[PDB]
DNA sequence: CCCTGTCTGGCGTCCTCTCACCCCTATGATCATGA
DNA sequence: TCATGATCATAGGCGGTAGCGTGCGCCAGACAGGG
């Protein structure tokens, strides 16, 4: 509603400003009720789907797990890598970038210590042993599961993982809800992921993708921005190359889609006959 | 999906206490299909130990008696 | 069932047999003093559509019904669904040595007990007495001690205090959504008819004290008591199993 | 019951208000053109019994 | 002026806008409603009327019979309301109808009947309503409740967006019947149009335009214009309207006159339709190519081979404009099928029909309604003339033909109740016009769009289905029997009717049980506009939209009072000055504002009559003529608000109460909660309970007054005058002269309703409030009911609350009490329970009530009686004999585990031939000693009356002042006086005297007779126990107490005086509550209510300080009138010059308690007054007083806010919600517990704690808890065994409701085992 | 046979508390009263 | 002594010479329509 209440409690609040604090608290209602019958269903179902998976050995024996990033929206890193790589069991040992040269040895729980120890040398990617990826028949072993959750050390070799984590998933769905360029903020070196790009004749850049993903890697190894790059963008830049905060480096049209070339040539028709191809329709007030 | 995943089990019990009942029953009727108890629900329904807790190490003396 | 007037308000299940039985009966006769030629039909149509109505209700064209647009119940309604045998009596039951009422707060509690009333605690906690009486020797039989403690006689207060006192309970709140929702609980009599409940635990059970209503539940066996004190204590528990978030908040 | 009626014109929910009324001999959604083989030919019987059931 | 109990305690009032509308009688809608119902109605409708002149008169199957209808009456109810709670009976009256039988002749039904009768017959019992909007349907209190449903008339709704799943909206008209088969017509994504009809199979629409006998030419004359192609000697030339053109590319070059006017390849510009229609430009020129897929309209027929050249609807090739060219056609006429004007939905819905006449559509109608069966022309007409076409299965209302011809624009709001030709055509013309993008759909959740029915209504539909099945009977056996023997009531049966109206009455989804606790809830229960029930939506389906307040609620339905849950905004509740209009929709007072002054003429106004109009919100600033002081104001226009011009407005609101309903105008300070808490306020405020000594609110709004008078728990004046005797038990008025019948003398006599049983197990009594020789008037309170006070609405208690947190015991949002309210005895509120035995027939013999009973002794005999019942007063225990009953084995009644009380009451019930036994006996002398007495007092106290009168007539004209008492009293009119008035008077007074004399014989045989009968009761009881415990419960950690804010709370400890924080001055607070709720849960207006309490309070003791040292009445009054002016331009406007000395001392005793005062909802006291008001007493400003500490002795820092607040106690008590189980009874389907309190019954450990249990590793717990304690009964007898012999140990074995699931499964064709 | 629309089956929170309601109508047989 | 009328007790599944139903919604998978 365009003319807002200007009234506080403290101050009183005429029949029309009341009229419509009563549209927006009877709609919160509402959906609080309807919310709590979805939410319950939600949990039912997944205590159900899960309702079987016991920690049932204690070592599968395979390598092969996830590779935990921290996750970049394109803003501030939301999630950084101590918050998701803390406790769980690694699966390639890692080396820090003096190369053979071991920092943890391939099957040690990451807890608190060695998370510190993983903030200080900047580590790019703990790749770590995930649920998902396991070897055990009928069941899970205990060492890609992490630590026991609610306590302190490794999962004891027996408790129901599949029905704590249905609840720990549909627990919180009462709380949820119901019904140009690119800009820099930090300072670093500039990757370029996916690209074929080629050079225009103004010197810059351009971009024949639109897979491309730009990148800032940071002083010391990990990413605190990356970007999607348009098909046919105009980057200021290049890959590798250094920029300055408060920079936009890339400009395209939302609107148009670019055909640009690579090779410099006369263009000429193919298989275009004009009144059955391509139509004669004059722009009538601009005249191009 | 997990409603699906969870009405295609080899264990008709789990399939016959989530939904729907007539459909499971009728598959595992003409399918002869046997049921050997295979976790929690199975043994929440018949009455004896999780194979979660203090019955998993009861299951493990169980099956290594087997 | 009896309604206490002189008449029977069947089951749908006698209902349903009933009409296949009439209708059986009257087929046997029709077929018994010959059909008249294209005539031994409508009445096995008249079965086979009694016996659909008592297998599963409804999943043929138009249900039946008694009394009086409800349709009633044949077997796969008490097999399916909720109100049916999976959902309402075999995955979860009504349970003896329960009892229930409204909570409120006595913050002079350590966090691993809480106030029970005498009442609840002298009425879940009876047979527990019973040994007790007749292992002192302060009734013979089983009936002495049951006729003293409907009484409530001097000496069973102190009866009652020595088997609470090493004995947990279980406190449960109504809507459980997560694990933290079932806690066990060493308990204090009090004076009163109400659970007094520890405020540092009630970010747990999302409980405040508008009216809300706590149901608790006793371990009747020994291993049951051990799995009360080791797994399921109010100490116990003070990290969340979603995070690594403490629970004991202090609100 | 064998009952001799016609129809179109006439009808049936108008005639509903009586007995007679249970439907037709079906075997179908149609009302069956019935044989009358007792009126054709298999006029007299009953010989089976008299036993007045049970 | 005030009148004389407003003299008592006058309440303090704020507010500013002077009121012109008073609140109307609160219970309008039902007492309306079934007045409407239930009365002589002339001119057909509405009421049984309408009933009984459109289902009769019943003619035969051709049998040349009729049973028409004359008249009806109901007779007086054999049962008043009092005898009807206490035996058990419905509160009915006997229907009598006149019925007439006619019987035709042969060969002349237009000829005359050989014989006719009329007579009276029985049918049925409707039940009355009693005084108050409520039934009694057996003994027990119960209310029908208002229905919110669709409005009957066209509608059309448009299915957005989700069909089809590429954006293209559909249309769809539905056609809803009062009372008939629906209908409803459709686009479809192929753009043709669809009639469904009650939601059956689907057809194209023009098949019922068929069947409305209209040819296809015809059909294209209705839906298309048409267009003229003259074959004038060149390529068959045009007449061109150049407003077709509108936008449209030409395929050639439009020149006429010469002139080049439209060029190929563009478009007709306006200016170039200006030039064509300037110049008058008709015949064009067009090719060979335009007439290529132009539609013809009719059919054209060669006149030499009588063939058809081409079909109507049909485009034209280059062979047909051959044929139809040399066969002699100059005009050629096609129709215009644009893209955005005009769409071919008629042509390509032709295109799809396969029929052609008005027969073969009367026949795949007939097929799409019966399916499969042969149909005739006969039987299609019959059934296509009783869809639609009938007054007997089709009837739209006088709402549905309002809606109706309003929706299509139409000007006569009159017509048929059955439809027509036109009517549909008219729909379809509306949808076609709504597809093509002119005009718009209708919303459903608007209110000009949701019809309210009532009692009455209800009551004639299912009244009127009793007789549509009684016409089902009666035309079976009219022309069935033999004539002229019979009578009209050997036909007509009373069965179901009766059984119709007694199954709505009895158990309906509307006709609920009256929730009784309150004055408050009893007057807004029947203020309920629920949406529910039949003909509306249900809880579990529907949905968003409708749970939502809609922008047309202003003033009609309170936004803010709904029930939270699973139906919020479905029992919606309507609002206070909301009546009810001709026809069933809300409507609300407005003023009229004409062009610059507020005129004080109320006017009502609908809820589409607001919409075109222009509103003035209510609180709008205006200086004592009407002239608006601002230059913009805020208003309304079409839904939404804006701010408009000083003198463009149409009308001002009445008063600014009339958003919220009488349960959320109570609430003082509304404007400062937050909406949330103010539902939950109001909602609390509904489910309080009446405590023992009820005080007054001190902070209300002056609303109490029409909520206590307007119910019905007070005992209200009705004819005004001098009070002659009071009593607890019945209150004598005399009335004054100038408001007196000149006959039938005339004292009245109110007797009071003492200790009975509510619905809820309150206390429903009436305390007399009113001295002796007291003056009354006309509409004024005599007695107090529950929860009142003088007349005023007093629910809980006012008490000393503080805001401080306090050690803890009031941590989340409990509330922390001193012992000092519990020793006031003032939450103590009196429960009354009703416990019943009943004596059954069964074998062996009947059953024995007398007390030699076996297996018991002395202590339990010796508080019953020589015949069993317990005695009247005898204060029981739980659980000792108050009926003892052995049957051919002990089976005595019981009090139920827990609770105490004192028996008050005993009702023996005999079914009639059984022998009484001495108590019964007993009852029965004592009733008739009462009813004796009653009924001589009557006489008694009705001839003082009629003796004053004669004392008071010979003041004058013949006066005897020594001889008139010489004589005895009953002959005083044989004196000395001549032929006036006043011996014609003495006369009239005689006939008075001997009715009373032989009324007083025939009624006294007659109570005789009521007493000693016995009554109807149940197949198979001799005699039927009432016992009426009488608990009183008092307070105690646990129980739930609450604001008027939605500051709820358990009570938590209940403290001694001496720890409660003192102020400087001594005085402990009582209740010390939690500040923290209060900027999360933003309910600020507690804390207003809390520093005007205290500021009425502080009044009130320095009236007490005033009046405690004696003082005269001159410095009363001085004080009295400087408290009661202090504010801005207010309404009160008291002074205190015309009380006289002794109403000034009496107001005072009646203030010394504290100042009541008015704070009205959206006009209320700002905080400047109470900061004035504050200062007035010698209170601290700020509100805020420094408070010691009971424990410490020591000060709180930083000084906490006192002040009064008034709470009440919630019926969710503590002694009624804590249950325990160790082992009771178990069920016998499925060997478990039993689930209740009642029955004594064990907590469900649900689905969710079994997972809960699953996910520690608690298994051991699971297994008992789920095999021992709960189903396998050889696993829980050796626990039982092993418990009490101290072995903790269990026995497992399997759940037995585990075999009942194989037997379950196994009892189809299915075969599951156990292996192994 | 390869889409593409229709149709009819599934499903839609937990725990507790309260209250009412749970055939009436028609036909046949027996008894009493009146002629 | 016989006949007639009235009252009381006992006994079954739209009620009628048709029509009642009408205010959920999504998903999904089979059955079939159109081409
Ligand atoms: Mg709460
Ligand atoms: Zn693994």
């Amino acid at each position: 509603i365009e003319t807002p209440i200007t009234a506080n409690f403290r101050e009183g609040l005429n029949v029309l400003q009341y009229f419509i604090s009563t549209h927006g608290a009877r709609k919160g209602l509402a959906d609080t009720a309807l919310k709590t019958a979805n939410s319950g269903y939600l949990t039912r179902r997944l205590v159900d789907v899960a309702q079987d998976l016991v920690v049932t050995e204690d070592d599968c024996g395979t390598h092969e797990g996830i590779m935990m990033t921290p996750v970049i929206e394109g803003g501030d890193v939301k999630e950084p890598l101590r918050d998701r790589v803390l406790g769980r069991v690694t699966a390639e040992d890692v080396l820090k970038p003096g190369t053979a040269d071991i920092l943890v040895p391939r099957n040690t729980l990451l807890h608190e210590q060695w998370c510190d120890l993983l903030e200080e040398n900047s580590v790019d990617a703990v790749k770590v042993r995930s649920v998902v990826s396991c070897d055990t028949d009928f069941g899970v072993c205990a060492h890609c599961y992490g630590r026991d959750l609610a306590r302190g050390h490794i999962i004891n070799k027996g408790e129901a993982i599949g029905v704590i984590a249905a609840q720990s998933i549909g627990e919180p769905g009462t709380q949820l809800t119901m019904r140009s360029s690119i800009q820099v903020k930090n300072k670093g070196s500039i990757k370029l992921s996916n690209v074929k790009s080629v050079v225009n004749s103004s010197g810059k850049l351009v971009i024949t993708s639109r897979n491309t993903e730009l990148k800032l890697i940071d002083e010391f190894g990990r990413t605190k921005e990356s970007y999607k790059v348009p098909y046919g963008a105009v980057l200021a830049k290049g890959d590798g190359e250094q920029v300055a905060g408060g920079e936009t480096v890339a400009n395209w049209d939302p609107h148009t889609m670019p055909v640009i070339t690579e090779v410099s040539g006369f263009v000429r028709f193919t298989d275009m006959i004009d009144g059955q191809t391509i139509t004669r329709q004059t722009d009538e007030l601009t005249g191009l | 999906g997990i409603t699906k995943a969870s009405l295609a089990t080899e264990s008709f019990i789990s399939a016959a206490s989530f939904q729907e009942t007539t459909r499971v029953l009728t598959e595992a009727a003409v399918a002869g299909k046997r049921d050997e108890l295979r976790g929690l629900k199975e043994n929440v329904i018949v009455g004896r130990l999780i194979p979660a807790g203090t019955g998993y190490a009861y299951h493990q003396d169980r099956m290594r008696r087997r | 069932v009896p309604l206490d007037g002189g008449r029977f308000a069947t089951s749908d299940l006698n209902d349903l047999y009933r009409r296949v039985i009439n209708r059986n009966n009257r087929l046997k006769r029709l077929l018994d003093l010959a059909a008249p030629d294209i005539i031994v039909r409508n009445e096995k149509r008249m079965l086979q559509e009694a016996v659909d109505a008592l297998l599963d209700n409804g999943r043929r064209g138009r249900a039946i019904t008694g009394s009086n647009k409800r349709p009633l119940k044949s077997l796969a309604d008490m097999i399916k669904g909720k109100q049916g045998r999976f959902r309402q009596n075999l995955l979860g039951k009504r349970v003896d040595y329960s009892g229930r009422s409204v909570i409120t707060v006595g913050p002079y509690l350590r966090l691993h007990q809480c106030g029970l009333p005498k009442k609840m605690a002298l009425e879940l906690f009876k047979p527990f007495i019973y040994g007790k009486l007749e292992l002192r020797g302060l009734a013979t039989t089983i009936k002495a001690a049951k006729k003293m403690v409907e009484r409530e006689e001097a000496v069973v207060w102190d009866i009652l205090d020595e088997v609470i006192r090493e004995h947990p309970v279980l406190l449960n709140r109504a809507p459980t959504l997560h694990r933290l929702g079932i806690q066990a609980f060493e308990p204090v009599l009090i004076e009163g008819k109400a659970i007094q409940l520890h405020p540092l635990v009630c970010a747990a059970y999302n409980a405040d004290f508008d009216g809300d209503q706590m149901a608790v539940h006793v371990p009747l066996t020994l291993e049951a008591q051990l799995e009360a004190r080791a797994l399921m204590m109010s100490t116990n528990n003070i990290l969340s199993p979603a995070n690594g978030e403490p629970i004991i908040v202090p609100s | 019951l064998f009952v001799e009626f016609d129809p179109e014109v006439i009808h049936t929910t108008t005639i509903n208000a009586t007995r007679g009324v249970s439907h037709f001999v079906r075997f179908g959604a149609s009302p069956a053109i019935v044989p009358s083989a007792v009126i054709h030919q298999l006029s007299v019987y009953k010989p089976k019994d008299i036993v007045d059931p049970a | 002026v005030y009148s004389y109990t407003e003299k008592k305690r006058i309440r303090k009032d704020f507010g500013k806008r002077p009121q012109v509308l008073d609140v109307p009688y609160l219970l309008s809608i039902q007492l309306d409603s079934f007045q409407k119902f239930i009365e002589q109605d002339p001119e057909g409708q509405y009421g049984l009327e309408a009933a009984f002149r459109s289902v009769f008169p019943i003619q035969s199957y051709s049998g040349n019979s009729e049973l028409q209808y004359v008249s009806y009456r109901l007779g007086e109810p054999v049962f008043d309301v009092q005898e009807c709670q206490i035996r058990g009976v419905t509160y009915s009256a006997p229907l009598r109808v006149k019925l007439r039988l006619v019987i035709y002749e042969r060969e002349a039904p237009e000829g005359t009947v050989k014989d006719i009768k009329e007579q009276e017959v029985y049918m049925g019992e409707i039940p009355l309503m009693t005084d108050n909007g409520t039934f009694v349907i057996n003994g027990t209190e119960r209310v029908i409740v208002s229905q919110l449903h669709r409005s009957p008339g066209v509608f059309f709704d448009s299915d957005k967006g989700k069909t089809h799943s590429s954006g293209k909206v559909l249309y769809n008209a539905r056609i809803i019947p009062y009372r008939g088969s629906w209908l409803d017509f459709e686009f479809d994504p192929k753009d043709n149009l669809f009639v469904r009809i009650d939601r059956r199979r689907k057809l194209p629409a023009t098949i019922i335009l068929r069947a409305l006998n209209y040819t296809t030419e015809q059909i294209l004359d209705l839906f298309f214009e048409k267009v003229i192609f003259e074959i004038r000697d060149n390529k068959l030339q045009m007449e061109l309207v150049p407003e077709r053109l509108r936008g449209e590319t030409a395929s050639f070059d439009i020149e006429a006159n010469g002139k080049v006017y439209v060029e190929k390849g563009r478009r007709i510009t306006a200016r170039h339709i200006r030039q064509l229609e300037k110049d008058d430009v008709k015949l064009i020129e067009v090719p060979v190519e335009y007439i290529a897929g132009k539609v013809v309209a009719k059919d054209y027929i060669d006149e030499s081979t009588g063939e058809l050249i081409c079909a109507a609807n049909m485009e034209l090739s280059l062979d047909l404009l051959a044929k139809l060219s040399q066969s002699g056609h100059k005009r050629i006429e096609t129709l215009f099928t644009n893209d955005l004007d005009h769409g071919p939905y008629i042509s390509e819905t032709l295109r799809v029909d396969p029929t052609n006449d008005r027969l073969s559509a009367l026949v795949e109608i007939y097929r799409m309604m019966r399916p499969g069966e042969p149909p005739t022309r006969e039987a299609a007409e019959s059934l296509f003339e009783n869809l639609f076409f009938s007054e007997d299965r089709y009837d739209l209302s006088a709402v549905g033909r309002m809606k109706f011809n309003r929706s299509l624009l139409r000007e006569e709001i009159e017509g048929s109740g059955i439809l027509s030709k036109d009517d549909i055509i008219d729909v379809m013309k509306k949808l076609i016009d709504i597809r093509n993008g002119k005009g718009e759909v209708d919303d459903i959740d608007h209110l000009g769009n949701r019809r309210i029915r009532s009692v009455g209504e209800m009551a004639e539909n299912q009244f009127r289905v009793g007789l549509v099945r009684v016409e089902r009977a009666v035309k079976e056996r009219l022309s069935l029997g033999d004539l002229d023997t019979l009578m009209p009531q050997d036909m007509i049966n009373a069965k179901p009717i009766s059984a119709a109206v007694k199954e709505f009455f009895g158990s309906s989804q509307l006709s609920q049980f009256m929730d009784q606790n309150n004055p408050l809830s009893e007057i807004t229960h029947k203020r309920r506009i629920s949406a529910l029930g039949p003909g509306g939506l249900t809880r579990e389906r529907a949905g968003f939209e409708v749970r939502d307040v809609h922008p047309t609620h202003y003033g009609r339905v309170c936004p803010i009072e709904t029930p939270e849950g699973p139906n919020i905004g479905l029992i919606n509740s309507l609002s206070v000055y909301a009546q009810t209009n001709e026809y069933g929709f809300l409507e609300t007072p407005y003023r009229k504002v004409t062009d610059g002054v507020v005129t004080d003429e109320i006017h009502y106004l609908s809820a589409i009559e607001e919409g075109n109009y222009v509103i003035a919100q209510a609180n709008s600033n205006l200086d004592e003529e009407g002239h608006f002081v601002e230059d913009l104001v805020t208003c309304r226009s079409k839904g939404e608000s804006s701010l408009f011009s000083r003198d463009q407005v149409d009308y001002m609101d009445v008063s600014t109460q009339q958003v919220v309903s009488v349960g959320a105008s109570l609430i003082p300070f509304l404007e400062h909660d937050d909406a949330n808490r103010a539902l939950m306020g109001a909602n609390m405020q509904r489910q309080a309970v009446p405590t023992l000594r009820a005080d007054k609110p001190l902070v209300g709004t002056g609303m109490e007054r029409a909520v206590a008078v307007d119910s019905g728990v007070t005992a209200v004046a009705k004819r005004g005058g001098v009070v002659q005797y009071v009593d607890a038990s019945r209150i004598v008025i005399k009335v004054n002269e100038d408001e007196m019948y000149p006959g039938e003398a005339g004292i009245d006599i109110y007797n009071l309703t003492k200790y009975t049983r509510s619905n809820q197990n309150t206390c429903i009594n009436q305390m007399p409030c009113v001295s002796l020789g007291e003056p009354v008037e006309r509409g004024d309170v005599l007695a107090d009911g529950p929860s009142t006070d003088l007349g005023e609405l007093a629910l809980g208690q006012n008490m000393r609350v503080a805001f401080m947190p306090w050690n803890g015991y009031n941590f989340e949002d409990s509330i922390l009490v001193s012992e000092r309210v519990v020793q006031e005895d003032r939450f103590t509120t009196i429960h009354i329970q009703e416990l019943a035995c009943v004596s059954r027939d069964t074998k062996l013999g009947p059953e024995e009530i007398t007390a030699d009973i076996p297996n018991v002794g002395e202590a339990a005999l010796s508080k019953l009686d020589e015949s069993g019942i317990v005695y009247i007063g005898a204060e029981v225990t739980g659980g000792d004999i108050l009926v003892g009953k052995v049957t051919p084995k002990d089976s005595s009644l019981r009090v139920p585990n827990g609770v105490s009380g004192t028996v008050i009451d005993v009702q023996v019930f005999t079914r009639d031939g059984v022998e009484k036994d001495k108590r019964a006996l007993e009852i029965e002398e004592m009733q008739l000693k009462q009813a004796k007495k009653d009924l001589s007092e009557e006489l008694q106290i009705l001839e003082a009356g009629l003796f004053s009168r004669i004392r008071a007539v010979l003041v004058a004209g013949g006066v005897e002042a020594e001889k008139l008492d010489k004589l005895p009293r009953d002959r005083w009119l044989e004196l000395g006086l001549t032929d006036e008035e006043k011996q014609n008077q003495l006369e009239q007074l005689a006939e008075q005297y001997d009715e009373l004399k032989h009324e007083f014989e025939k009624k006294l045989e007659a109570k005789r007779r009521k007493i000693t009968q016995g009554d109807d009761l149940a197949p198979g009881v001799l005699k039927i126990v009432k016992v009426y415990l009488a608990v009183k419960r008092r307070i105690q950690p646990g129980d739930k107490m609450a604001g008027r804010h939605g500051n709820k709370g358990v009570i938590s400890k209940i403290n001694p005086i001496e720890d409660m924080p003192y102020d400087e001055n001594g005085t402990p607070v009582d209740i010390v509550l939690n500040p923290l709720g209060v900027p999360s849960r933003m309910n600020i207006g507690q804390i207003l209510e809390t520093h005007l309490g205290m500021a009425a309070k502080g009044i009130g003791d320095k009236i007490n300080a005033m009046l405690k040292q004696q003082q005269e009445v001159a410095k009363l009054r001085e004080f009295i009138q400087r408290a009661y002016d202090l504010g801005a331009d207010v309404r009160q406007k008291v002074d205190l010059s015309t009380f006289s000395d002794e109403e000034v001392m009496r107001l005072a005793e009646n203030l010394r308690k504290g100042m009541p005062i008015a704070t009205p909802v959206f006009d209320g006291a700002k905080e400047a007054e109470i900061k004035e008001l504050l200062k007035l007493g010698d209170l601290p400003t700020s509100g805020q007083i420094r408070l010691y500490d009971g424990r410490t002795g020591e000060q709180f820092e930083r000084p906490v806010t006192v002040g009064y607040m008034y709470m009440l106690k919630l019926n969710h008590l503590v002694d009624d919600k804590m249950h325990a189980r160790s082992t009771g009874s178990y069920s016998l389907v499925t060997q478990q517990p039993l689930g209740g309190k009642a029955q004594f019954g064990g907590q469900r450990f649900g689905e969710m704690e079994v997972w809960a249990l699953e996910a520690y590793g608690a298994a051991y717990t699971l297994q008992e808890m789920l095999t021992v304690k709960s189903d396998d009964v050889n696993g829980r007898t050796k626990m039982y065994k092993n418990i009490v012999d101290g072995n903790h140990q269990m026995e497992p074995g399997m759940p037995e409701s585990f075999n009942v699931l194989l037997k379950e499964i196994r009892s189809l064709g299915i075969n599951i085992e156990l292996e192994d």
